């Protein structure tokens, strides 16, 4: 009736192995999705007026000045997009809304700090969990 | 310390009542309680029921086998004259046999369409351990019963009650005793349905057999009324049709339950045990 | 707001009453047996050998000069006293003394047992129900030994009679909640115990009452209890390590 | 021939008959002084009853923590079942999953899960098929999976369980866990053990081997409710001990032509050693691969 | 708003905060193991880790001598720091002190902790130990590792 | 500000007996593998830590009798020695502390 | 209360009067005092009235226990087992005579609120109302705006 | 004052019939005049109410409240009293049946305020009562499920009659 964590019962010899083992699996899954147009992509429709495309999930790094040819100092924010993937698609009929909803994740995190329901969702998708 | 006695005395009675509530005393026989005269209480028994009971027969009707055996054991310890008391086993059989044969006469005459299997159950119900004891406890039968254990067990109480009928049977005859069964046993099935006393299994199966005896084609079950079929609170009225003629309509929460109840409705109409039947005639015989 | 608790009680000694008092505590029974009796080893075998037992009981009384003299002292304070009726009279006292435990009739028990015997019998069964019965008697009782106290030890003379009994008994002791705890109410078992009686000869109202039981070192182990027992080892503080 | 639904009826009657017979042979009450030898509470002495008291009963005298954690009992240097009555006064020690060298504990748990896996096999298959258990291979703990060889009917010669078939075993395995049926151990003679398992061909051979090794010719019997099986070595006290339970796959042993022997593999872990979901799925992959004892 | 604040507010002020930590640090140098409230131990742990670094600079360093002179109220411990503690951790680069939690004191039920320098001559604390490799869970992962190593070499 | 009305016991029970006010049960309790007494998973065992302090206090009392005053901290290492022991090969040039007691089992000599 | 007291439905004992009428009163216990003005009305009731009252009701057993007491009482026991105890302390002969007759008429049931002034075991003879009683049936029993085949 | 809790250990039941089931042991123990608030003591008694004898000691050992150590001493001597005098076989086979606190006699002192004002402050004392019953603690009541709610709601719709009519 007491809670437990992933490395409570692991010995000194197993903890480095477990950390390295799951780390290698994350690298393989991220490197196995870098070919989307070969693994049976969905049809690519041409651009039409009144169409909305999906966005990204970026990480705010900081700020950096930027100068234009007009000589005006404009400050910009560095947004780093890392481990950004599409999770699932919901059609307009299933959305109960005017537009179709698309799920996006980012910033791959540890698999030991997520609930069972979330982990099994990514197990079939073959991607590490997103924050 | 306030002087006086009436207030202190009155408060003690209130405290004793609370004592009887927190720790109620176990029940005891009314005979052991004061202001009891067995000879007087049994004479009023006949007048209360308006019957010419015989005291010699009536006194032996409440004497049980267990009471006699326990009575002998008490004298053995003290070494103490012989007792010639008779048990009510002989009287109980006379009352029991007569009651079943008298109820059979009443039921088969009032309900000529009721099958013999059904007649047995109603006699087994009116003379049952539950119906007899409820009638027995409200006629000062338990108080006058001489038993070994208090309260009187229902099995012992049932046997003692029929002994009273047996005592009444010899003193008054069958004609006078037949009214006693009508006024105390027949009146126990008034607000009760046929299958509420005659518990059966698969009424639909029994309905088919009763229609075969009367050369009636197999009934066809069809839906007459329907409401909330897709909801959790449905209502189905399944109608039984013989040769495209409606014979019974029954409600129910589901189709099988409604069909089962519709079968019971048909059986009640066939046996003549409907709610619309005329009430039992308790008037004086002509 | 200056009111305080009435805490003023201090612990005093109950060992001795206030001194320099004319009144003194009057005692009816002695603390222990004046001369301890050790039954000979192998008496259990002699229990079966009734014929050898009868001869030994008569011989021991005659061969023990001291035991024969103490009988004379008893007959001085009570002329109407016989040694051939006491073993039968002891059974009546012994049976009646153990029947008061079931009904908790402590008023009559003090007339059957002494003030020394009462705490041992009743303290352990204060909140327990005891079902004891006397089924059958195997061997008649015999006057093993009679010894009297020294003359005018405290102004009174005490006389003790050692009696041997070998009878079957039934014991059924239930706990406070009615659960069976020790013994069996159905099957009796043989009991071999030596009963010592005592009486204050000086007191005119005195009488023979049960005093104690002799427990020989060669006695068989008693009947085991129903439940299990855990015996903890010595509790140890952290600074103290375990020593066997 | 006796139906499988009634086959276990006679086994329980024989099992209870001998279990009550051993109680009758023991006297009414005999006291045995059990001493505790351990780092915790040294010197404690238990006055227990012979053939009635169990190491679990001794654990209740100390504390409830002992009862929860004492997976196995170490009596006189030999493993002892928690619900096995003690026969003589002797020193006692309790073993847990989390110890310096829980070698016997892991083996006792590993064999226990093998018996639980066999129990659900006798029920999932239809009554028309003859499912005969063979034995419980003593696979090492480091192998990563516990197996229970099973022989099926000739009709199911090429039928292979699917993903959904295996999930049914896991759900039924958890049902046995939810019932919390205690492990009842009973050591009987070889001749008595043959009577219970006479209708089973493979069990008779297994009982024969055990009788030859032990000079006393005694055979240990363990049961979980109605299911009765023959196993070697002490087992865990209750089925609730194992938290995660899953069967990986089924492999057919060779040669197959003379006889078809299927190997039901699976992996399990107790409540005391619960593993994370991510780590657990890694163990599932290993258990799927066929493992062979040395 | 306290964002990025790494230093705690203790004592009667910033100056009193240094003196309270200085007394704890000085008592830690002399006894090599002290017990104190958890927050003060954790705050002082950073200074104890960096105190050895100044001790590795040598006693001839003027800057290192002043830090030892300031942080050590008792002047007899300064020779000990440059001749015992600093040589002891010559091979190590950090993590000279270990901090563990202990049962709260009965006086005020305050969260307590014990801090000691590694390698001391005092009896070892009952340090927390992970489950042995011979446990059931470790053996299953050990078996998986062996096959993975064998598969990789294939 | 003073209360306008007296709050009833029914209102008070809902506040005093609210689950937030009630004590929370702890799930981080386990038995110490060494002595068997209870301990928390993140806190050192009280019984085990107590016997270390009792021995540590005895050792520090011996050190005080050797220095014989304050401001006399040695510039060399320290070694704790018990009955039946001699200085080791690596324990050379250090300050030895002699203890008139057997070495504890949990105290591992290094 | 009505809310502060229990209640019961109108009923009788074993359907009294359905086939025959049975006097539910079973026993009367009078405790009069030889000396004491409190029993002056009760003593006159015993001397002339209880004798004729016993003539009218043979099924009721009457006990007259003469003992010293400050409050004379009458205890009535009924067949159903309920016991009603009443005090006749300092009451006239007529008031006692009316009170005793009232006890004879009662059935013994508790004198509490009765929910309904009527009680019938077969309230319906033509069929209890159900929502489909007054709704006509349609061809093939089709539902509204429902097409078949 | 009232001391009925102590007398509850002196009631002796009649011996049980062979067919009667095992009656669990009942142990009543208490400590009087504890320098603690009955309001604060209630949270400690409520915490261990329904827990096992060993589980309750685990909660009270690591609890920071002062009364936690006071209650633990009461349980330890009550656990010993159960085996020693009440014929309880296993000391760990106990659970807390009744655990409550009662007000004790409190002294009255004066707390001085400003402007020559004063306020009477009491030195609160409290009692602690504990009842031990042999046997495992009863399983906690499962939360009421949707099926039970659906069963109850339908049962309500079946017990309704036509009111204010025949
Ligand atoms: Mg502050
Ligand atoms: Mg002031
Ligand atoms: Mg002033
Ligand atoms: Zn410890």
């Amino acid at each position: 009736k007491s809670g437990t964590w992933w490395d409570e019962h692991l010995s000194e010899e197993n903890v480095p192995f477990i950390k390295q083992l799951v780390s290698d699996e994350d690298k393989a899954q991220l490197a196995s999705k870098l070919c989307p147009l070969k693994d049976e992509p969905w049809p690519i429709h041409p651009w039409e007026p009144g169409s909305f495309r999906v966005g990204l999930i970026a990480l705010k790094l900081g700020m950096m000045p930027l100068w234009t040819k007009d000589g005006q100092k404009h400050v910009v924010t560095l947004l780093q997009v890392q481990d950004c993937h599409v999770l699932k698609y919901t059609s307009k009929e299933n959305c109960n809304g005017k537009m179709a909803t698309l799920s996006v994740g980012g910033k791959t995190v540890s698999r030991f700090r997520k609930a069972t329901s979330i982990l099994e969702f990514y197990r079939e998708l073959g991607l590490p969990p997103k924050q | 310390v306030k002087k006086g006695f009436r207030a202190a005395f009155r408060f003690q009675k209130e405290l004793e009542r609370q004592r009887l509530l927190r720790c109620p005393p176990p029940p005891v026989r009314r005979s052991e309680k004061p202001n009891w005269d067995y000879h007087a209480e049994i004479q009023a028994f006949g007048h209360r029921l308006q019957e010419n009971f015989s005291l010699d027969l009536l006194k032996t009707a409440f004497v049980n086998s267990c009471y006699i055996k326990s009575e002998e054991a008490k004298r053995q310890q003290l070494g103490i004259v012989l007792l010639n008391l008779k048990s009510n086993q002989e009287l109980s059989e006379q009352g029991t046999s007569f009651s079943q044969t008298c109820l059979t006469q009443f039921l088969e005459d009032e309900y000529p369409d009721m099958p013999t299997e059904g007649i047995k159950n109603l006699v087994d119900f009116l003379t049952g351990e539950e119906v007899v004891c409820h009638v027995a406890r409200n006629l000062a039968v338990e108080q006058l019963t001489l038993s070994e254990e208090f309260p009187v067990p229902p099995a012992v109480l049932q046997q003692t009650f029929f002994a009273v009928i047996g005592a009444l049977l010899q003193s008054s005859g069958p004609e006078r005793t037949a009214l006693f069964i009508r006024d105390f046993l027949i009146t126990q099935m008034t607000g009760k349905e046929l299958f509420e006393m005659w518990k059966i299994i698969n009424p639909m199966g029994l309905l088919v057999e009763e229609l075969k005896k009367r050369n009636v084609s197999a009934p066809e079950s069809r839906l007459t009324r329907q409401s909330g079929g897709t909801t959790a609170l449905p209502l189905y009225f399944v109608g039984l049709y013989c040769d495209k003629k409606l014979i019974a309509e029954g409600p129910g929460e589901t189709v099988l339950v409604a069909e089962e109840e519709a079968a019971r409705v048909a059986l009640r109409k066939l046996y003549g045990f409907t709610e619309n039947r005329r009430p039992w005639n308790y008037s004086k015989p002509k | 707001t200056e009111k305080e608790f009435m805490q003023h009680a201090r612990k005093a000694g109950l060992v001795i009453p206030p001194e320099k008092s004319d009144r003194s505590i009057h005692l009816a029974c002695t603390a222990g047996i004046f001369d301890a009796y050790v039954p000979p080893e192998g008496d259990a075998r002699i229990s079966s050998l009734s014929k050898e037992g009868l001869i030994e009981r008569t011989e021991r009384m005659k061969k023990t000069m001291a035991s024969q003299v103490s009988i004379r002292r008893i007959k001085d304070y009570d002329a109407n006293f016989k040694i051939k009726d006491f073993p039968e009279k002891a059974k009546d006292i012994f049976i009646e003394a153990h029947l008061c435990l079931n009904n908790s009739d402590h008023d009559r028990l003090h007339t059957l047992v002494t003030e020394h015997c009462f705490p041992d019998m009743t303290w352990d069964i204060k909140y327990k129900t005891v079902r004891w019965s006397f089924v059958e008697s195997l061997e008649p009782s015999h006057v093993v030994q009679v010894r009297c106290s020294s003359m005018m030890n405290q102004g009174n003379v005490y006389g003790q009679i050692t009696v041997r009994m070998h009878t079957r008994q039934t014991l059924a002791i239930y706990d406070r909640f009615g659960r069976l705890m020790y013994g069996q109410e159905d099957v009796p078992k043989d009991v071999l115990e030596y009963v010592v009686f005592e009486k204050q000869l000086t007191n005119p109202y005195g009488s023979w009452r049960m005093h104690t039981k002799i427990v020989p070192p060669w006695a068989p182990p008693k009947q085991p209890i129903l439940k299990t027992v855990m015996i903890p080892g010595p509790q140890l503080k952290p600074e103290e390590e375990y020593e066997e | 021939q006796l139906s499988p639904t009634e086959l276990t009826e006679m086994r329980n009657d024989l099992f209870n008959k001998e279990k009550a017979r051993q109680l009758s042979l023991t006297p009414r009450t005999e006291k045995i002084e059990v001493k505790h030898v351990g780092k915790t509470d040294p010197g404690t002495v238990f006055v227990m009853n012979k053939n009635i008291s169990t190491p679990y009963s001794c654990a209740m005298h100390l504390s409830e923590w002992y009862c929860r954690k004492s997976i196995l009992a170490l009596v006189d240097g030999q493993p002892w079942d928690m619900y096995k009555p003690l026969t003589k006064s002797c020193e006692i020690k309790f073993l847990t999953f989390k110890d310096c060298d829980p070698g016997e504990v892991n083996k006792a748990y590993w064999r226990s899960c093998a018996m639980m896996m066999g129990c659900v096999i006798e029920r999932a298959f239809k009554d028309e098929y003859m499912v005969n258990l063979v034995r419980a291979p003593e696979v090492p703990v480091i192998s990563g999976a516990f197996c229970y060889d099973v022989v099926l009917d000739s009709k199911l010669d090429e039928w292979m369980p699917t993903k959904e078939n295996l999930r049914s075993f896991t759900k039924d395995a958890h049902a046995l866990i939810y019932k919390d049926l205690p492990f009842e151990t009973l050591e009987v003679e070889a001749k008595v053990a043959l009577e219970i398992f006479q209708h089973s061909k493979y069990k008779v051979d297994f009982i024969e081997e055990k009788a030859s090794q032990n000079p006393e010719r005694i055979v240990k019997l363990h049961r979980i409710g109605d299911f009765i099986d023959v196993s070697e070595g002490p087992l865990i006290p209750r089925t609730s001990i194992c938290f995660q339970y899953e069967v990986s796959a089924v492999h057919n042993l060779q040669p197959t032509q003379p006889s078809l022997i299927r190997r039901f593999q699976g992996v399990s872990l107790p409540v005391h050693l619960r593993a994370h979901f991510t780590i657990w799925d890694k163990l599932l992959e290993r258990s799927r691969k066929m493992v062979t004892e040395d | 708003i306290s964002h990025g604040r790494v230093f705690r507010r203790m004592g009667l002020g910033p100056e009193s905060r240094i003196h309270l930590l200085r007394n704890l640090l000085t008592g830690l140098v002399r006894h090599e193991r002290i017990e104190a409230p958890w927050a003060r131990v954790d705050e002082m742990r950073g200074y104890a880790e960096k105190l050895i670094d100044y001790g590795k600079l040598g006693d001839t360093n003027e800057r290192a001598m002043r830090m030892a002179d300031f942080w050590l109220t008792e002047k007899d411990l300064i020779p000990k720091l440059f001749q015992v503690l600093a040589p002891r951790y010559k091979d190590q680069t950090g993590g000279y002190t270990r901090m563990l939690q202990i049962p709260n004191r009965s006086l005020d039920r305050a969260k307590m902790a014990v801090i000691e320098y590694k390698g001391n001559c005092l009896p070892p604390l009952p340090l927390p130990r992970r489950d042995s490799h011979l446990t059931l869970l470790n053996q299953l992962l050990q078996g998986l590792r062996q096959d993975l190593r064998q598969s990789q070499e294939a | 500000a003073a209360p306008k009305n007296r709050r009833t016991i029914e209102v008070n029970r809902c506040r005093r007996r609210n689950p937030q006010k009630l004590i929370k049960v702890k799930n981080n309790i386990d038995v110490c593998p060494e002595c068997g007494h209870l301990k928390q998973k993140h806190v050192l065992c009280a019984y085990c830590y107590e016997k270390v302090c009792k021995e540590t206090a005895e050792i520090r009392r011996q050190i005080g009798k050797q220095e014989g005053g304050p401001f006399k901290a040695p510039t060399i290492e320290t070694v704790v020695l018990y009955t039946g022991e001699t200085p080791s090969e690596q324990d050379q040039g250090k300050r030895i502390i002699e203890r008139d007691r057997k070495r504890p089992s949990w105290f591992t000599q290094n | 209360t009505a809310r502060g007291t229990p209640s019961r439905f109108l009923a009788s004992v074993l359907h009294n009067g359905l086939g025959r009428y049975v006097q539910q009163l079973q026993r009367l216990s009078f405790s009069v005092s030889r000396d004491g003005a409190s029993s002056r009305g009760a003593r006159e009731f015993v001397e002339r009235e209880v004798i004729d009252f016993a003539r009218r009701n043979p099924g009721v057993v009457i006990y007259v226990n003469s003992r010293p007491c400050c409050v004379p009482r009458v205890v009535a026991e009924y067949l159903n087992g309920a016991v009603r105890e009443e005090s006749i302390h300092c009451k006239s002969v007529e008031e006692i005579s009316t009170l005793v007759q009232k006890l004879a008429d009662q059935s013994g049931l508790d004198v509490i609120r009765i929910r309904k002034p009527f009680h019938t075991d077969n309230p319906s003879i033509q069929g209890q109302w159900h929502p489909f009683t007054n709704k006509p049936t349609t061809f093939r029993g089709l539902r509204p705006r429902e097409v078949q085949d | 004052i009232s001391r009925k809790w102590e007398k509850k250990n002196k009631i002796v039941y009649p011996p049980q019939l062979p067919g009667e089931p095992r009656r669990p042991a009942e142990i009543y123990h208490c400590r009087r005049q504890i320098k603690y608030s009955k309001d604060k003591m209630w949270y400690l008694a409520k915490l261990i109410r329904g827990m096992s004898i060993d589980q309750a000691l685990a909660q009270l050992e690591f609890n920071d409240k002062k009364g936690a150590k006071i209650i633990k001493e009461v349980l330890l001597e009550a656990q010993d009293m159960a085996v020693r005098d009440h014929n309880v076989e296993f000391r760990s086979n106990l659970y807390i049946a009744e655990s409550t606190s009662g007000r004790g006699q409190c002294l009255k002192r004066i707390r001085y305020h400003g402007r020559g004002r004063f306020g009477i402050m009491e030195k609160v004392y409290c009692h602690y009562f504990v009842k031990l019953v042999e046997g495992p603690p009863p399983p906690p009541e499962p939360p009421k499920t949707a099926v039970a709610h659906a069963k109850e709601y339908i049962q309500q719709l079946r017990s309704r009659t036509i009111v204010h009519t025949l």
